[PDB]
């Protein structure tokens, strides 16, 4: 029956942080 | 500053470990695991 | 000049500063709560947004739903009197004097 | 070591559980919380009394009956320690017990530790004399009074 | 899934018919009645808050 | 025990001295970025690596071998190889071993996989 | 789901709600019926009808039962307790609050307490707490007073405060004003019969709920009501509260009350000093803990404040003013005075402390050096009892 | 619990052990109506007439 | 000092009574046990040896 | 004065002297004794953790009904009961359960007394009233609930709850005991064939192989599962213990796994790992510690 | 930069000990009283008697589950 | 009345078995239990009484 | 962990089987004291040791 | 004597501060250490007397 | 009423009948052949309240004495029917005292003669 | 003093005693106030649970 | 032996056998059992609680002065558990007339909250005017600093749900962490009414916002009233919100989810009468809530159904 819901989009979680810094 | 230094160190070590792998094994290929047949 | 030997030097400086601020803020709420500190477990809090990522409340177990996958070691340890240790039920935790 | 501390964050981890929390096994140190109590402990310990914090775990020991039982069981009825009267027909409940010394032998120094010949009989008669002295006492109204000072006793 | 979920019955056969083996456990006299004394996570949280 | 994305970002900005983040990604061909403060022990080597002495381990991997008290966070593309590696680290008895599932894919938004395994079973 | 019509029952039984013994599928139904609990019929009948409305309203008002409830009320007002109780029996539905009010009010004059209590307890936590009402509790309390029953007074007070379940979950909690009234007659009774314990309890409650000024608030409230019917603005000020006849008059009496406190205390001190010796006067009475009052109004209020100020003295002087509807301040001055004095006396811990009787001083001891009795001990003698003797430590 | 012979080697307690009595008795609740407190009186009029 | 009578049993414990006297010792024990509530007048039982 | 001295002695935990002062008072000054001496003694005994005395003094104070107990009194006594109820015993008494919980079952009796005495139960701290309310919901039930509490629906619902929390071990219906404990041989005879007169289910800790006979920590180093033979067993037991070591691996393991840079060290007792290692190339200085 | 070279102290002291019994230490087993069997009688289709020891039998068991069996002085 | 013949409260526990010796031995068990518990309670009451005898207000 | 401490306890229990209860004297005070060499004339000299 | 009294008040104030802190601080309570109560005392805490001048 | 009850029954761990001075050393006797020479006791070690390292009587393998408060059972001697010697404190208040006829006329220490004298 | 500011109450009390403005009960009043029982209230409810 | 099995308690040939306890052995209890003590279950009845208030409690705190002063006006408004039938026009007239005379803010607002609640129970639509006339200026408009008393907010919200009103969304939004932070103080009944209204009106986005806050604020999910959850979920037709609602559905409990399905199947079913406004057809959300229920329940084995078409193969 899987996948139940659409997987999270490809978004990159590290970039915004190290960019602020 | 430290992050910069340590990043570069990381890749240096990765580079060497990989080169050691290819050297000692003789090729760049490896087996899978018995469970990668399925 | 020997900072970088220490935990307040270099890459860890930022952590120290963080810990520092939290402590301050935390002191404030203790002073507000009558000098009886909030829960370590942050069971005390209105919102889930509020409990920090550093709290022991956050659930790290192989499984959320399946009880047999909720142990710390290889089998399920029991407390005195063969009481469940691993994941305690609400009434087994008693905060008494 | 893994068994001891596996995912353990602090030694106090399991202390959400009251029966684990007041265990005195590792020491008393997690049960002392305010200064007051610490000082009290110091004081009581110096006077040579018990620590009150120690009482957080209740230890009933083994009851004397259980001990005597394990002894007489391990000795298969322990005949070394029984009065010879245990070995004769219909012993009363006092012949049924072990051989402890009572308070009645206390003032007789004639018999030293090994009593010589006839000494123990003599002692036995002294003991009787005292029992009769008690009887006369009760009869005529002179017995110890729990209140009495020294002149009264005299 | 849960490894304490365990067959209490034997494979169906005539051995259930032809034999005086009992089909359930006899009641256990000293096991108390199960009853409800206990609170939720939610409730404990409500009290603390 | 798990470690979630929140914990991961927090540990990026606020590292702990004796928490180690260990990258398990196996093939160098697939790894183009560096998880901050991480170290590289590829999954394939683990069983051997963990049986080296402190010195030997230092010589083979070029970084200090985590003590058995320290926090060890494991990392992979999907969170599969990191899991298997975790089992290795747990079998030598390491007290705090956390796997970060969804790890490098969630961090960097890459879609890669440690092993090719598919959900569908071949009809029996 | 099965539902029984009590109007339409036929031999045919169209809805097929009966338990048919031989039909298809019957067996498990029969078995269910034979397993039913001791009250099954009764409980189901009662819970499928008679349930709280979606608004939080009580089921209490029904057209077909109304004249019966009316009749009960009517009967209770003429004081026929038995006839009323005999009609209460035939009630199918929850009876309205008014019934419980009437019924307990009827229990008061003959002192029936057991009956008032079983009435109340019947309407409460069986019937949805219709019975929990300012007025009903008030009657309960008036019975407990009338029956001179101390423990039951405390019990009604306790019921009135309630607990989380009835206050928060059920939402039946006695009104603020009513709470005040109840606690107040309980307090009259206790202070008048000298029960320091329970008095202190109720008083501490009044302190905690900020009810100490409540009677004043109510009077101010009434004048405000009239001023709103006239169209003029109302406001709550310290000036408006000190413009009240109550506060004025208490302020007037206060010096006289103080002087009585002082006279009384002096005489107590004197008596205690005499009983000390078994009867002349001991040194005990020569200087007491009470300071003499300066000659002024403000000096009086200051004196009251510093010796008796753990209690709120002013509000006590107000409460003690009326007794059984008779105003004491404006008719019997000395009776009022003695009352206010006695109450302020009972309600302070400070007063309790400064009124104590001198007790003999207990000798410490050591065990005998030559052991004879464990019961005989060497006593310590204070330098007063043995003059001479070598110098000793403490 | 220290007795290794308990059912195996034939030792069966003649008296039920204190610790067990405590556990048994501590498992079940106590009925409130068993405590028997009457300080008010008997209700002559209302009690037998209460809601159906 | 507590040890005033010590000489009478030298090096053995101190006693306030003559320990060399059997009767006086037995008497002293009697009084001790009377003082502590172990001995004294108690309601009789059918088992206490009435004779 | 005397009640302050008692309160001091009792905060110190000195019970003998506190009780002495009260005795002297009782004897000479009795008509003057307030409740606060009983309060002092209660607080004190609770500190010294003597709960039987904490009880004795309350029962006495209920007998003489004067001086009147105060909400503070009731609070101290109740607290002492909760304290008692939460203490553990030593390990000898801990094998089956935590005994001292029985103390909490005193509570609904004490509460009843508080109503006979006119101590309002709603002057009790919020804290204590939480602990007490808990204690209640453990042991108190009404005649109403009692008629309905054994219904099978509720028994099985309780079982279902235990199943979703994965604790079935103790439940009666829901556990199947398997292991049998064999008899003890005698050197008085191999010949005598023993047979079982009776059978009881008792916890395994009564007779379990002595810790020095069995392998070291079993829970941690061995994965054990009790399971049933699938094949038909002519005779012998239908259950066996499948025990494998935690560290067990296929004897063929090295083929089952990808090749490593370690492989050319095969069958070598003391390799120089310093030589195949990467540190010696990476470092400029490279001190070899050996 | 580096100003110094140092030797790494750590306090490894275990001074506390927490061991918790795993669950299966308290699980039930079936234990039995055991006496020497003096004789046995089985009956299902046909009765069969075995006598190991002839003495006056002080105890007797009867068991009906598959076959009727009677364990004498068991 | 004095001695054995008088009391404030009487409890009679009526025990019932299927076999006579069962009920006999149960009665010994329960009996010894109540002996101990009884002595404990009555001893407590006794100390309360001795204190009330020593003195008290009204 | 090897359970050798538990063994040691068990073995102590085994050794108990043999032992008597000691003779503590008819006058126990006197006896204890004389064992310690305190009473008058009860002094023993230490056992003579052969010099090294 | 007066000076000694004053000084003793100071020291007590310092220690008091320490005590309030320990009794309210739950993280430090988590590690179970009697040594927290003795590792800083009047001698150790600030203000230090021999540092007064500067 | 044993001699030295306190020292033996309440003071000593075995109740006097356990021999605490015994070596767990291996014996050549046939019954003791299971007994293995024990390692020496662990040096700084924290025991469980019911055990000891087994070095001395003061430190047994098994701690028999409870750690609570000990109290001798309440005397069964009648306090109300017993008449003690008259104290100073009692004889000063003798005019307020309520006694039994047996208290006033008591054979030893009669209080009536004192009320009069 | 009742709120636990004794430091601030000390000079005031000194100056009163110097002017002989205090009499018998007043002292008892002050000394009792040194026990901080408005602080005691706060501690009792928050800290001491 | 037979089709009727022996019952092991009454049969001595079981009871006294070798596998049980013979009547000649000593009959004591074997082992103690502590079940209820070790792991205890929390009480949840199959039936809902009979005394619960079942409404939105509006928390009337009035100073006992104006409480007496305003009595003839307040006697017409709801007191605890009592709902007088006074027509709402009259009550609003009384507020408009007499309220400017009272000087207290707190009093005027408690009084207003009573008026709102009263108008919520009669579903009179002209009561929002009162919000725009008095409250809007100092609470909702142009970043006014003032923070309304909780009871007033609860009352107005309750009114916007009872009378379905677009207005609620503006008020609710002010209650989150950056605004008044009132949301964690809401009752379970509050959430219930909110969800039901929003569902009828048909805002998927309102539904999402509200479910998110409920979850974050730790509302009591399982005791949110099932009808209102169903009516809310039924409103969701948009692809993204739909995704959200699957992932979210995993927050309910086993039991809750089973009755979400039962209630859903009834409201479009037999019990379609039970609603004042009929549901709208969502076949997708219906199917999904059923599917979810099936996933989360324990699974049963019906082999003749699964393997109906199974044929073996020799490949
Ligand atoms: O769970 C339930 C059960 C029953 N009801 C009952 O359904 C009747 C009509 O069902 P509705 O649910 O359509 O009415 P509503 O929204 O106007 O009702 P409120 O909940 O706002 O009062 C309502 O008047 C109420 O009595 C519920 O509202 N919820």
């Amino acid at each position: 029956y899987t996948p139940i819901w659409k997987s999270d989009p490809a978004v990159d979680n590290v970039a915004p942080l190290r960019d602020e810094d | 500053w430290e992050l910069s230094r340590d990043e570069q160190l990381f890749w240096e070590r990765v580079e060497l470990i990989r080169k050691g792998q290819v050297a000692s094994i003789g090729s760049s290929h490896k087996r899978g695991y018995a469970d990668e047949a399925a | 000049c020997g900072v970088n030997a220490y935990e307040f030097g270099g890459k860890y400086a930022r952590t120290y500063a963080y810990a520092f601020e939290k402590a301050k803020k935390e002191l404030e709420a203790t002073a507000a709560s009558g000098f009886m500190a909030p829960s370590l477990s942050h069971e005390d809090t209105e919102r889930l947004s509020d409990q920090p990522t550093t709290s022991p409340s956050v659930d790290r177990f192989a499984s959320t739903t399946h009880p047999e996958q909720r142990k710390a070691q290889f089998v399920p340890r029991v407390g005195p009197g063969s009481t469940p240790l691993e994941d305690p039920a609400a009434d087994q935790k008693s905060e008494w004097s | 070591l893994f068994q001891q501390n596996a995912y353990r964050k602090t030694p106090t981890d399991e202390h959400w559980n009251p029966y684990i929390r007041r265990s005195t096994e590792n020491g008393v140190g997690h049960l002392l919380q305010n200064k007051f109590d610490i000082m009290r402990r110091e004081d009581r310990l110096s006077k040579g009394e018990q620590d009150l914090t120690e009482r957080n775990t209740i230890h009933y020991g083994v009851p004397i009956q259980q001990i005597v039982d394990e002894f007489v069981f391990r000795h298969r009825n322990a005949r070394g320690e029984r009065p010879l009267d245990y070995f004769k027909p219909f012993p009363n409940f006092r012949a049924l017990r072990l051989n402890r010394m009572y308070r009645d032998v206390e003032g007789f120094s004639l018999m030293k530790q090994r009593p010589e010949f006839l000494e123990w009989e003599l002692f036995t008669r002294y003991r009787q004399h005292h029992q009769q002295r008690r009887r006369l006492a009760l009869l005529h109204g002179l017995e110890p009074v729990a209140n009495e000072t020294a002149q009264e006793r005299d | 899934m849960l490894s304490q979920n365990v067959a209490k019955t034997t494979v169906p056969s005539y051995y259930m018919i032809r034999t005086n083996l009992p089909h359930r456990k006899p009641q256990n006299q000293w096991e108390g009645v199960y009853y409800y004394s206990g609170i939720t996570k939610r409730q404990r949280h409500l009290i603390l808050l | 025990h798990q470690v979630y994305l929140k914990d991961m970002l927090h540990l990026m900005r606020y590292p702990e001295p004796y928490t180690h983040i260990i990258d398990c990604r196996t093939s160098t061909q697939k790894m183009h970025r560096w998880v901050p403060h991480s170290l590289w022990l590829p999954r394939d080597e683990v069983e051997y690596a963990l049986q080296l002495s402190a010195d030997e381990f230092l010589d083979m991997y070029g970084f200090r071998k985590p003590d058995k008290s320290d926090d060890v966070i494991l990392l992979s593309h999907n969170g599969i190889y990191s899991e298997q590696a975790g089992w290795e680290w747990k079998k030598q008895f390491f007290q705090h071993v956390y796997n970060y599932r969804g790890g490098t894919n969630e961090l960097f938004g890459e879609s890669y996989s440690d092993m090719n395994v598919s959900d569908v079973l071949s009809p029996w | 789901p099965a539902v029984v019509d009590h109007d339409n029952i036929t031999v045919e039984d169209p809805n097929r709600v009966g338990l048919n013994a031989a039909t298809l599928d019957c067996r498990g139904r029969i078995y269910r019926w034979l397993r039913r609990g001791p009250f099954f019929q009764v409980d189901n009948y009662f819970r499928r009808s008679v349930k709280l409305n979606r608004d939080g309203t009580l089921p209490t008002d029904f057209v077909h039962e109304a004249p019966l409830m009316r009749k009960i009320i009517r009967l209770a007002h003429r004081g026929h307790l038995k006839a009323a109780c005999e009609e209460y029996r035939r009630v199918t539905t929850v009876p309205p609050v008014e019934v419980y009010r009437a019924l307990t009010a009827c229990c008061v004059p003959g002192a029936k307490l057991a009956d008032a209590v079983s009435i109340f307890e019947d309407g409460d936590s069986k019937l949805f707490y219709v019975s929990r009402d300012g007025e009903v509790l008030h009657n309960l309390m008036r019975c407990a007073i009338a029956a001179r029953h101390r423990a039951r007074i405390m019990w009604v007070y306790n019921v009135m405060r309630g607990r989380f379940y009835e206050n928060v979950v059920v939402r039946a909690e006695v009104d603020l004003i009513w709470r005040y009234r109840i606690a107040m007659i309980a307090l009259e009774y206790l202070l008048d019969h000298e029960c320091a314990e329970e008095a202190a309890a109720i008083y501490s409650y009044l302190v905690e709920e900020e009810l100490l000024r409540c009677d004043v608030h109510v009077r101010v409230g009434l004048h405000m009501r009239e001023a709103i019917a006239a169209g003029k603005p109302i406001t709550l000020n310290n000036d408006v509260m000190n413009a009240t006849s109550l506060v004025r008059d208490a302020t007037a009496v206060a010096p006289e009350v103080a002087r009585e406190l002082q006279r009384r205390h002096a005489q107590t001190l004197q008596n205690n000093a005499v009983e000390a010796v078994g009867a002349g006067s001991a040194p005990w009475s020569i200087l007491g803990p009470l300071t003499a009052i300066g000659p002024t109004a403000e000096d009086t209020m200051v004196w009251l404040q510093q010796h008796y100020g753990d209690v709120d003295v002013m509000s006590i002087m107000r409460w003690a003013r009326f007794r059984k509807g008779k105003d004491l301040m404006a008719k019997d001055r000395p009776q009022y005075l003695a009352r206010a004095a006695a109450w302020i006396e009972l309600l302070s811990k400070r007063n309790r402390e400064m009124e104590e009787v001198p007790l003999t001083y207990m000798r410490k001891s050591k065990p005998l050096v030559l052991d004879t009795n464990s019961n005989v001990r060497v006593a310590w003698q204070t330098p007063l009892m043995r003059s001479g003797g070598p110098p000793r430590l403490l | 619990s220290h007795r290794r012979d308990y059912i195996r080697m034939g030792y069966i307690p003649r008296y039920t052990p204190w610790e067990w009595i405590a556990i048994q008795e501590a498992d079940q609740p106590l009925i409130a109506e068993q405590i028997r407190q009457d300080n008010i009186g008997t209700s002559y009029f209302f009690s037998l007439n209460r809601y159906w | 000092p507590r040890n005033l009578n010590h000489a009478l049993n030298y090096g053995i414990a101190n006693y306030a009574y003559n320990r060399g006297n059997y009767v006086e010792t037995q008497d002293s024990i009697w009084e001790e046990q009377t003082a502590s509530g172990q001995e004294g007048w108690s309601p009789a039982t059918h088992a206490d040896g009435l004779r | 004065t005397y009640e302050l001295v008692m309160l001091a002695l009792s905060l110190q935990g000195n019970m003998v002297e506190a009780e002495s002062i009260l005795s002297f008072l009782r004897s000479h000054h009795s008509e003057h004794i307030t409740v606060e001496s009983f309060n002092a003694l209660l607080l004190g005994h609770r500190e010294a953790r003597q709960f039987d005395c904490c009880d004795a003094i309350w029962q006495e104070l209920v007998d003489r009904r004067w001086p009147r107990a105060s909400p503070l009194t009731a609070e101290l006594y109740l607290r002492s009961i909760m304290d008692h109820a939460n203490t553990p015993t030593s390990e000898p008494l801990q094998s089956f359960a935590n005994i001292n919980v029985v103390e909490k079952k005193k509570v609904p009796l004490v509460l009843a007394q508080m109503d006979e005495l006119g101590v309002p139960r709603t002057h009790l701290s919020r804290v204590l009233m939480d602990e007490v309310e808990d204690s209640l919901r453990k042991f108190q039930t009404y005649r109403s609930r009692f008629y309905e509490w054994g219904r099978a629906v509720k028994q099985f619902d309780f079982i279902e709850f235990r199943r979703r929390n994965g604790w079935l071990y103790d439940l009666h219906l829901m556990k199947c005991t398997t292991k049998q404990v064999g008899p003890l041989r005698d050197f008085n005879d191999p010949d005598a064939v023993q047979g079982a007169v009776a059978t009881a289910e008792i916890p395994a800790f009564f007779n379990e192989r002595p810790a020095w006979e069995r392998p070291p920590l079993e829970e941690t180093l061995y994965v054990t599962t009790n399971k049933e033979r699938y094949d038909d067993v002519r005779g012998g037991d239908i259950y066996y213990d499948d025990t494998r070591g935690l560290h067990d691996r296929s004897p063929t393991w090295m083929n089952e796994v990808p090749e490593t840079r370690y492989d050319r060290l095969y069958g070598v007792n003391h390799p120089d790992i310093a030589k195949i290692g990467i540190r010696r190339h990476l470092n400029v200085e490279y001190v070899n510690r050996k | 930069m580096f100003l110094i070279h140092f030797v790494h102290y750590k306090t490894i002291l275990q001074k506390y000990t927490f061991k918790f019994k795993h669950i299966f230490l308290s699980i039930d087993k079936y234990n039995s009283l055991f006496f020497n069997i003096s004789g046995i009688l089985i009956w299902l289709n046909i009765i069969h008697i075995n006598i190991i020891l002839i003495k006056y039998s002080f105890f007797i068991l009867i068991n009906n589950f598959e076959y009727l069996i009677i364990l004498i002085s068991t | 009345e004095d001695g054995i013949r008088g009391s404030e409260v009487t409890y009679k526990i009526v025990l019932e078995g299927f076999w006579d010796h069962h009920v006999m031995k149960l009665a010994e068990d329960v009996c010894m239990f109540l002996k101990d518990v009884g002595r404990q309670i009555v001893e407590e009451k006794l100390v309360a009484v001795r204190r009330l005898l020593q003195g008290g207000a009204v | 962990t090897h359970g050798l401490r538990e063994k040691e306890k068990h073995d102590f229990t085994i050794l108990q089987r043999t032992v008597r209860i000691p003779f503590q004297g008819y006058d126990m005070d006197r006896f204890l004291a004389q064992q310690k060499g305190t009473p008058y004339g009860a002094q023993q000299l230490p056992p003579n040791v052969v010099p090294s | 004597t007066a000076l000694w009294d004053a000084t003793r008040k100071i020291r007590s104030a310092k220690e008091a501060a320490l005590h309030r802190s320990l009794s309210h601080n739950t993280r430090m309570r988590a590690s179970a250490d009697l040594k927290h109560w003795y590792e800083e005392d009047a001698n150790t805490l600030r203000p230090l007397a021999f540092e007064a001048l500067k | 009423q044993l001699q030295a009850q306190d020292r033996i029954i309440c003071g000593t761990h075995g109740a006097g009948i356990v021999a605490h001075q015994t070596a767990v050393n291996s014996s050549d006797n046939p019954m003791l052949s299971s007994v293995t020479t024990a390692a020496p006791a662990a040096d700084l070690s924290r025991t469980k309240p019911h055990e000891g390292t087994g070095t001395s009587e003061r430190d047994p393998y098994i701690r028999t004495l409870h750690n609570q408060r000990s109290a001798a059972p309440e005397s069964s001697v009648s306090q109300s029917h017993t008449v003690n010697a008259p104290t100073v404190d009692e004889c000063e208040m003798l005019a307020e005292r309520w006694g039994t006829m047996n208290y006033w006329h008591n054979d030893t220490f009669p209080r009536l003669v004192v009320f009069l004298k | 003093a009742q709120h636990g500011l004794y430091q601030q109450a000390t000079p005031i009390v000194d100056e009163l005693h110097h002017q002989k403005a205090l009499h018998a009960g007043h002292y008892a009043l002050l000394i009792n106030a040194l026990a901080c029982p408005r602080l005691g209230q706060r501690i009792l409810h928050c800290d001491a649970q | 032996v037979g089709y009727t099995p022996v019952n092991p308690d009454t049969s001595p040939m079981v009871a006294y056998s070798q596998y049980h306890w013979h009547y000649n052995l000593p009959q004591g209890m074997e082992r103690p059992h502590s079940v209820n003590r070790t792991f205890a279950a929390p009480f949840q009845s199959n039936h809902s609680l009979v005394n619960k208030y079942r409404g939105v409690w509006i928390e009337f705190d009035m100073h006992p002065a104006f409480s007496v002063a305003l009595e003839p006006q307040l006697r017409k408004l709801p007191r605890g558990r009592t709902l007088p039938k006074t027509p709402a026009e009259e009550v609003i007239a009384d507020y408009t007339a007499l309220a400017p005379l009272v000087d207290d803010e707190k009093t005027r607002d408690l009084w207003l909250a009573k008026v709102f609640q009263h108008c919520a129970f009669q579903r009179c639509g002209g009561a929002m005017e009162l919000w725009e006339r008095y409250c809007h200026q100092r609470f909702t408009a142009e970043g006014a600093t003032a923070k309304p008393p909780l009871s007033l907010v609860k009352s107005v919200l309750f009114y916007c749900n009872k009378t379905d009103n677009s207005g609620w969304r503006a008020l609710f939004d002010r209650c989150l962490k950056d605004g008044w932070n009132y949301t964690p103080l809401f009752d379970t009944a509050q959430w219930s009414f909110m969800l039901k209204s929003i569902g009828r009106m048909g805002d998927e986005d309102g539904v999402r916002a509200v479910l998110e806050e409920m979850l974050d604020v730790q509302a009591d999910l399982d005791r949110v009233e099932a009808r209102s959850v169903v009516i809310a979920l039924n409103a969701v037709t948009n692809a993204d919100v739909y995704e959200f609602v699957k992932k979210y559905l995993f927050n309910f409990g086993e039991r809750k989810v089973k009755f979400l399905r039962t209630t859903y199947s009834d409201l479009r079913g037999h019990g379609a009468g039970k609603l004042r406004i009929p549901l709208k057809e969502n076949d997708n959300m219906y199917y999904h809530v059923c599917w979810h229920s099936s996933i989360r329940s324990p699974r049963q084995f019906s082999p003749r159904q699964l393997y109906f078409d199974y044929t073996p193969s020799t490949l």
